[PDB]
């Protein structure tokens, strides 16, 4: 699995992410994407948009740390990303 | 019993009569087959450039259970009810039960893994009674008693660190192999059920208030001390004196004294964070202790120091315990910022216990003549002295309860560092495996089996505990502060699950609301 | 018990014995796991552009048992026997039994779903005794015992609103959360059975008759009244009197006056839908009350009124009950004609009951003088006065029969507007859900675990009810009106399946056909 | 799913109704059609011919709203539309 780290600061919050998978399947094959926000500051309160897609959107991202666990799966082809986000 | 009965109900709740207070608490466990039914030799050698992590041991097939956190046994509601009403609480007697046990075989085959149930598979139980083997429970572990009643939880696995030699992950000729199967232990089909009782030591209260007088001023601030005090010597030499006034606290003779103190370094929590010092490695330059040749951080400190100044936003932040606002996943090496932590304050105190971060006081440093003058020296420790008082350190709905005192044979004021009760005889390890169950054997062989069926069991468990209540009884005349549920605009409802189902827990809640004149 | 014994049989009947009726009712339920074993914040903003639906709650993952309907224990024709034969009935008891209780397990495969039952999984039950949890039973809401015995249903899952802040989806520092876990609970195998006794609160009869006089026409018709009334001034300004005579109802002085109203908007069903304004939208101009900050639809309004004027086809829809003539799938959006609709009348009380779609009366609007002439004018909503009567509103086979009374310390006439007994403490909420069962856990997590084996039970539930009676005592001579099976050119039979099994219902049967002289 | 909404009014009643799904198959493989009146008036006798097939039949249509639900599956592959009837 991989480990991609991002980071921001400022008033601005919400953000977007993408998730990318090694050994990209034919047109006809399109995974199930699945984000599982695992770690967040305590006062988050937050919303999720769009988890079962390829970009997971977020809002209201108050400074802290934030764990995704992006799962990627198809036909015979188990697979997961990881992505820390920290805002300041 | 039988395989349609079940072998116990459903048990959570308060019962409030008088000074007594009793909780009950039912949780559902899943306990996993570890180690494969083998024990297993652990061992490590230096982690993170230092040996104090080096460490040998053994990690057993067996899991246990572990109530020892406050929250695996008050909701929320009963500890305010608790802190905004007692002066104090203790531990009075405990009742362990194991029930609805259920065993499952677990199978895969080619991208196929199914579950049925295996009724006639055993679980062992066993307490350790007499102390017999390390225990494990009370050093502030994972594994215990979820908060939330609905949450399911897996019971952690039992392992423990004997001897090793030379600060390495080699054993000695002491070091010792404690075989668990050598124990006597319940056995269970799904029909069975296990229960255990206890009674705990009489231990003393702990103290929910805190002190509405300074320990430095409890003299009346309307009448002089019939004491005078040197104050200077004339220009010939010749010592002089002053009577000691009314409320001039900083002459007054004093007849007790703060607790031991040892400082540790202040860091500003958000508010203040541009006057810290940037990029600091902590580990080189935090307060540690050397035993056997090794170098240990030593976390929380000892008893008798306040972490942090009321109305400020420095923190001695290794006399603080930390807690998570969430469970984390098991080895996680993230880099937290304060934000997503829960830190603890124990500035209530402050009117007895010293500042752990600032120097605690000063003392004469040589011999004064007519040709050297009078010469004083800050100290930065100071341990216990005759007629010293302090606070222990608060607990907190998600802290420890109790913890085991060390067999030694000698010991001063048995009180743990991260709060609880002190106990010689704390309750018992509760230990419990899967049976294990070979598989399909056609052979003979001296060798011991290695194949087994894979399996898992579950059941509930209910944990029944009897407090002892003190009563408030106070004359302060003037209303007191209360633990509120205040929150200015809120998102979403703190100790309630959020819109995913996840139980959220904004704060840390300590014990320390009513207050007590010295 | 046993896996291979019956816990209880089948009990649906009905035994009359005097002023004593107890109605017995066995039906099989379904219960899913709701929310996969989760608690969740349910929330929602303004709905449909109104504020009043913003909501902030919990949904569960318990089911409950709903009995709060009369057509769940009395069959068509026991209804049609009490009616009419009888002035009034009361609930005087009930007993509950939860019994073949079966667990099963589904899995699903590569395009495939197996169903086998799990011996040893359980079933949590518990009554909300004290009335601790937020009760939304009565609430003319879904999921009751089914009308027809041999209906299998499935049972609603136990959700609740709290406090919302500024009419938004956010909660407020009061909004309460509810651990249903927290309470005390049995748990049942396929052996095990549950029951629960309760009997009701002294409660007045329902009145099951119409009044055979008219409010203001009580009075002998053949004798004048010893008073005299107010007739005019002369062409001086001398008042001027004139006796009241006998039948000459418009003038008597009357003792008693008809109950409170609030005019409502009256609509003609189709013979006059000609006669209707086109294409309005009643939100808009409906009768509201505001909360809060929001506006809410109040139907059916509160007691005191009729909604219909026998010999008419006009309406006070607002202050009418529409049941659907049959069950309807959730969330249905589609726009229902009143071809498919059961709308009830209460016509039956307008000797007594003010018609809620037009103006109350008229009362004095000014001073008058020899320049200003006297001037009155038309009221549209008049509250409660003294010796004031009126008749509450009728139950139906298919509407509810309770309703608890809100706990606020004050409260008038605590008879709910949908009909039924108002009841401080109601039949407790009956709770249930399947206890969860963790998948193939192999690892250690401090994370409640997520992974469970889908299932769902199933059994009987039995609900015994006495009813008390109240006998007619009339002398009228001639023949009453009676509910009667009468149809011209039937179809099909009502109150019977059709081809197709499907239960059919084409008519609300009230419970107003005898009379009573005022 | 689809929707479909149809209207009828004077004395006439008796209708037919047909059945349309996307990703039509090829002749060699047939579906079959269910129809499902989970709506109609409290006085409909009526009767339903041809349920199974393309063509559902209604006869003896009182005033009134009526729900259909038309459940079309075959090999991998399961769908179903939704149809309204209102009688003037």
């Amino acid at each position: 699995s991989a480990g991609e780290s991002v980071q921001i600061t400022l008033p601005k919050n919400e953000v977007q992410l993408n998730a990318y998978v090694l050994q990209e399947p034919p047109k006809g094959e399109t995974y199930t994407y699945d984000w599982q926000l695992i770690t967040h500051p305590r006062d988050y309160s937050g919303e999720m948009e769009g988890k079962h897609s390829q970009i997971l959107k977020l809002s209201k991202l108050t400074p802290g740390l934030y764990e995704f666990k992006v799962i990627v799966e198809g036909q015979n082809a188990h697979g997961e990303g990881y992505v820390n986000v920290t805002v300041k | 019993d039988g395989v349609g009965n079940a072998s116990g109900d459903w048990h959570c709740d308060s019962t409030w009569m008088g000074d007594r207070v009793v909780t009950k608490s039912t949780r559902t466990w899943v306990l996993p087959s570890y180690n494969n039914h083998q024990y297993r030799e652990i061992k490590s050698g230096s982690v993170d450039g230092s040996n104090a992590n080096a460490y040998f041991g053994y990690s057993t097939p067996w899991g246990y259970f572990d109530f020892n956190r406050f929250h695996s046994h008050w909701s929320p509601r009963d500890w305010q009810r608790l802190i905004n009403n007692y002066w104090g609480f203790r531990p009075r007697s405990l009742r362990v039960k194991i029930f609805n046990i259920q065993v499952k075989e677990v199978t895969v085959q080619d991208s196929t893994t199914t579950i049925a149930n295996n009724l006639t598979s055993t679980v062992q139980v066993f307490t350790d009674d007499d102390y017999q083997l390390p225990y494990v429970v009370g050093n502030g572990t994972e594994g215990c008693l979820p908060a939330f009643p609905p949450q399911v939880f897996t019971l952690p696995q039992y392992g423990y660190a004997t001897l090793n030699r030379d600060n390495g992950d080699n054993p000695t000729e002491r070091s010792s192999f404690f075989c668990l199967e050598y124990f006597p232990s319940k056995m269970l089909r799904t029909g069975n059920n296990f229960e255990f009782t206890y009674s705990f030591e009489e231990v003393p209260f702990h103290c929910s208030f805190a002190p509405s007088q300074n320990l430095f001023k409890l003299a009346n601030p309307l009448v002089d001390q019939y004491l005078y005090r040197f104050v200077s010597t004339s220009a010939t030499g010749a010592i002089q004196f002053q009577k000691n006034l009314a409320g001039r606290y900083a002459n007054t003779y004093k007849n007790w004294f703060p607790g031991p103190m040892g400082r540790t370094q202040g860091w500003n929590t958000s508010s203040g964070s541009s006057t810290n010092r940037v990029s600091v490695n902590n580990f080189s330059v935090s307060n540690r202790m050397n035993l056997e040749g090794a170098s240990y951080q030593v976390n929380p400190q000892p008893n008798g120091m306040t972490n942090t100044l009321q109305g400020s936003n420095r923190y001695a932040l290794e006399n603080t315990m930390i807690f998570n606002a969430q469970n984390a996943t098991p080895g996680t090496t993230s880099v937290y910022p304060e934000d997503n932590l829960l830190l603890t304050s124990e500035s209530e105190t402050q009117p007895v216990n010293r500042v752990a971060y600032n120097t605690g006081g000063q003392m004469a440093t040589n011999a004064q003549n007519a040709t050297t003058a009078p010469t004083v020296g800050t100290y930065n420790l100071q341990e216990v002295l005759p007629g010293s008082v302090w606070m222990e350190r608060d607990v907190y709905l998600q802290g420890p309860i109790w913890a085991k005192i060390p067999e030694t044979g000698a010991h001063f004021h048995p009180s743990p560092a991260m709060g609880g009760f002190g106990l010689k005889h704390p309750p018992p390890m509760m230990l419990i495996k899967n049976t294990p169950v070979p598989g399909n054997i056609t052979s003979f062989s001296d060798v011991p089996v290695s194949s087994f069926i894979t399996q898992y069991s579950t059941g509930q468990v209910t944990v029944e505990m009897e407090w002892e209540l003190k009563k408030e009884n106070s004359k302060r005349w003037n209303p007191e502060i209360q633990y509120t549920n205040n929150y200015n605009d809120p998102q979403f409802v703190d100790f309630a699950p959020d819109g995913s189902g996840e139980y959220r827990t904004t704060r840390a809640i300590g014990t320390r609301y009513l207050t007590r004149p010295l």
